């Protein structure tokens, strides 16, 4: 082992101390909880039913599995253009799990020396196995999950090598059956094709553009705190939302407050809504002509 | 009450300081031993009369005094990661039957792996030298670490576990000398078996001259390749290797001698898919009606993994139906659909040879 | 007054930084929320000069200029530590601001066949957006983005969620 406590010239160990290491690698993230919850999002009830399934059923319903003889899922792929807003989904419901949760950034595994990210991930899954059950969320896997093609050289060949080491922690060793690890990627373009498995990436859900119902719903959730003059269609602007991301509905609210300021009006109005819509999308400008 | 005093008397013996390790380079005389510390400095010392001078020998791990810097006690060999290479565990045995195919590969590695151990006579009579190495590659299919894993836990004897990410070592690629020392302890516990997972990275081509990492990686590769170019008899040690793409592995590894055999996994035939589906239908409680040819007709080109995840997908979709025993109609639905989603995410499964 | 007559531009990119920073209580009253960050681009005239104006009219808390090329370095993984630790600094500097010029050099999207290529560029920019997508703060420090060409799309499809207030030049009246 290591860490055994010995005093200078004594070269004898009074006490054997644990545990492990190290600083940023030890604690990448220790999450109390983010305040948001699944009630703040809308339109995902089916895919958030799939998520709440994959994360919740090992926690409380493990007895059901042992009755049916079920192997629960581990890797669950999360993809879609923002937004979506899958990060608030995973971290919101992660705050609803009450179980141990560790955030992680994909490019963090890119390091200065050869294969530091390897011992990094091993330390991660070691503290995860210590805190079991737990949940680890990673994003931008495609940043470090591009296997390239052929030598030379993949500067991440060590990093993606550590990814294939995660596939070894999911391959040659079963114990990862506890502490489900969730992953998210904005684009599925590049992948390790071996990532398909129940212990690896299993439930894979496309996150589409929200629908006018869901768009006006979630945008109404962003504007529900602010003072709004009680005349809003949400139908008019719900149809006026075309190709919008839900995040651009947030931007519609934010702009509604912005010009709501310069107007001097104490309460938000519908002309302000359609105004901000025109503001963020679509862009500008040219001039009104030729179409009469 | 008195046992405590026994411990405290042990402390009186702990007033003796730990000695300093070292190696024996040569010996100039009986009172002049040419030694080196594991930390680098070299020394020449005499020693006491409790030694046997012939027992010393050059290249010997010894312990030295803190002042006289001379041998009192000595130990032959030590290695930290070895017992951890031996600590791998896998169930089966029976999983060696659970995997289904591939039969001729199963029996093939059983012969070239297990048979030189038990029966060197059959080989030494015909005049053929036993093959010392083999290669596995997925995921054109999959089951590499499964199959070979159940060979390690099947044949038992002595076996060594290696992940390619433990040879990183950061400074001073002496994980190379950990391959040397590791091969020496494989010569200690011989016969032994060697796993090699993800051999692409530790098999690279050094095609384009670049940076540092690639160069020292290639250096540890020179250690590997020249230790399979011996100058040594690797008959008693076995080596199993698995990687995604048999492309970047360089002609040195692709050359026989170093790597004698080449075996692959392929996408399971509907026969083997049928079988692995059978053994995956066992642990799951099912309704009285079961028809496997439905899933066999529907499921085509999956990995064995994708097939067992398809079974788990059936059951975990059936936790919504809340039924304990589940019909295979729900299995046809969820298995079929979600399986075809896996096939929409099945992009670029086509690998070299 | 060194502005060349651009008003709507200077008005929006002004109220987006001064007004929330000068009079924070105003928005807290009407809150809602002011947007995270902004974007500038167009022909060279005049880029980066209105930034100098933000320097002048800057009242109290300092702001950190960041040129585009100092992110990219050889021996990969350096610019990552860089951008991260400057974000930690800005989280120490309480309401201090950041500006980025020449972002089009480091935000080249998306990829090529191989071998890369964008992989260091990608991990640095996508890593930047990764720091941008954590819930905290984020950042109460705003940001500022000025470049030539609006491409590429990956940072431009990652901005509108967090960032906003994209304004274009204009160019002489
Ligand atoms: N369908 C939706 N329901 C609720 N909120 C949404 C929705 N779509 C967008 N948002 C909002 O958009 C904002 C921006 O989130 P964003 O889309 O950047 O997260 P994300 O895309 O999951 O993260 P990343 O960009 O790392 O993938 C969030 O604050 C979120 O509240
Ligand atoms: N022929 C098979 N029989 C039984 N299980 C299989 C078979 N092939 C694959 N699997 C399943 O695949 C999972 C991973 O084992 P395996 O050694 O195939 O990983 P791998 O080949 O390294 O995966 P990849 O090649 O995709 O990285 C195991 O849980 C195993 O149950
Ligand atoms: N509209 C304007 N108002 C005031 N000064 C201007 C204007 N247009 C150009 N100038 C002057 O012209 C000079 C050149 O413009 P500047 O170099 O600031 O743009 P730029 O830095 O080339 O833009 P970019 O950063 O996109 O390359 C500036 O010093 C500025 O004083």
């Amino acid at each position: 082992g290591d860490l055994v406590g010995v005093n200078k010239d004594s070269y004898l160990i009074l006490e054997t101390l644990p545990t492990e290491y190290d600083s940023r690698v030890k604690a990448m993230e220790v999450d109390e909880r983010p305040t948001e919850q699944y009630s703040d999002i809308g339109g995902l009830d089916k895919q958030i039913q799939e998520l709440v399934e994959a994360i919740v059923l090992p926690m409380n319903h493990k007895e059901k599995f042992e009755n049916l003889g079920i192997q629960p899922p581990k890797g669950v792929l999360m993809y879609g253009p923002p937004g979506t807003g899958k990060t608030l989904l995973a971290r919101a419901c992660a705050a609803q799990t009450k179980a141990t949760f560790l955030k992680l950034a994909g490019p963090q595994l890119v390091q200065m020396f050869i294969g530091d990210g390897a011992k990094l991930v091993r330390d991660a899954f070691a503290l995860a196995k210590e805190k079991a059950p737990s949940i680890i969320f990673i994003d931008e896997l495609d940043a470090i999950g591009t296997k390239r093609f052929d030598s030379e050289k993949a500067g991440d060949r060590e990093v993606q090598r550590t990814m294939l080491e995660l596939l070894n922690q999911l391959d040659g060793f079963q114990p990862n059956t506890q502490v489900k690890v969730i992953a998210a990627t904005n684009r599925v373009d590049i992948l390790d094709p071996a990532l398909l498995r129940s212990g690896r990436l299993d439930r894979k859900i496309e996150f589409p553009m929200p629908n006018e119902e869901a768009r006006a719903r979630i945008m109404q959730i962003h504007s529900r705190k602010m003072n709004v003059s009680p005349d809003v269609n949400y139908e008019e602007l719900a149809r006026c939302t075309d190709d919008f991301n839900g995040a651009q509905c947030k931007a519609v609210c934010v702009e509604a407050g912005m010009i709501a300021l310069r107007r001097g009006a104490t309460e938000l109005t519908h002309e302000d809504y359609m105004e901000g819509i025109l503001e963020v999308q679509a862009k500008k400008k040219a001039n009104l002509q030729y179409y009469a | 009450t008195k046992q405590y005093e026994k411990s405290e008397n042990d402390l009186k013996a702990l007033q003796s300081v730990g000695q300093i390790v070292g190696e024996v380079l040569k010996q100039l005389t009986e009172e002049k031993f040419i030694v080196k510390a594991t930390n680098g400095p070299r020394y020449v010392v005499g020693c006491r009369r409790q030694l046997d001078k012939s027992k010393l020998k050059p290249g010997t791990r010894v312990a030295l005094d803190m002042t006289t810097l001379t041998i009192m006690r000595y130990l032959p060999r030590e290695v930290d990661p070895l017992v951890y290479n031996m600590s791998h565990e896998d169930p089966g045995n029976v999983s060696y039957s659970e995997i289904g195919g591939l039969s001729e590969q199963i029996r093939e590695l059983r012969e070239v792996i297990e048979l030189p151990l038990t029966n060197p006579e059959l080989f030494q009579r015909v005049g053929i030298i036993p093959p010392k190495g083999c290669l596995l590659y997925g995921p054109p299919g999959t089951g590499k670490t499964l199959l070979a894993r159940a060979v390690a836990s099947q044949l038992d004897c002595n076996f060594l576990k290696v992940v390619s990410s433990s040879i990183v070592d950061k400074y001073i690629g002496e994980s190379a000398r950990l391959i040397r020392e590791m091969f020496n302890y494989a010569r200690d516990h011989q016969p032994c078996i060697i796993f090699m997972d993800e051999i692409d990275a530790i098999g690279g081509r050094r095609f384009s001259e670049g940076t540092s990492a690639d160069r020292e990686i290639q250096r540890t590769l020179m250690e590997l390749l020249n230790q399979m170019d011996g100058f040594d008899t690797l008959h008693r040690v076995k080596m199993i290797m698995a990687t995604n793409r048999p492309d970047t592995l360089d002609p040195a590894l692709l050359r026989p001698g170093r790597l004698d055999r080449k075996i692959h996994i392929d996408l399971p035939n509907e026969q083997a898919r049928l079988d692995i589906l059978k053994i995956h239908a066992g642990p799951i409680t099912k309704h009285g009606e079961i028809d496997y040819e439905a899933i066999v007709k529907l499921s085509d080109g999956f990995n064995g993994a994708d097939l067992r995840n398809v079974c788990t997908e059936a059951g975990m979709f059936a936790i919504r139906a809340d039924h304990d025993f589940v019909v295979q109609e729900d299995f046809m639905k969820a298995v079929r659909k979600v399986a075809d989603s896996k096939k929409l995410e099945s992009k670029l499964d086509y690998k070299p040879v | 007054s060194d502005v060349g007559g651009c008003k709507e531009q200077i008005e929006k990119l002004r109220e987006v930084v001064e007004t929330p920073l000068l009079h924070p209580e105003r928005f807290v009253n009407l809150g809602i929320e002011p947007p995270k960050g902004v974007l500038l681009f167009g022909p060279p005239g005049t880029g980066k000069t209105l930034c100098a104006r933000a320097v002048a009219n800057r009242t109290d808390a300092c702001f950190i200029r960041v040129i585009g090329s100092e992110l990219v370095q050889k021996y990969v993984g350096e610019g990552a530590r860089m951008v991260r630790e400057l974000f930690e600094m800005a989280r120490t500097k309480k309401a201090c601001l950041i500006f980025f010029d020449e972002i089009d050099a480091i935000g080249g999207a998306r990829f090529d066949d191989g071998a890369g290529g964008d992989n260091e560029v990608q991990r640095t920019m996508l890593e930047l957006i990764n720091q941008l997508d954590g819930f905290d703060p984020r950042g109460n420090i705003k940001v500022l983005m000025a470049t030539n060409r609006p491409d590429t799309l990956d940072p431009a499809l990652m901005r509108p969620g967090r960032l906003d207030r994209k304004i274009e030049f204009s160019l002489p009246d």
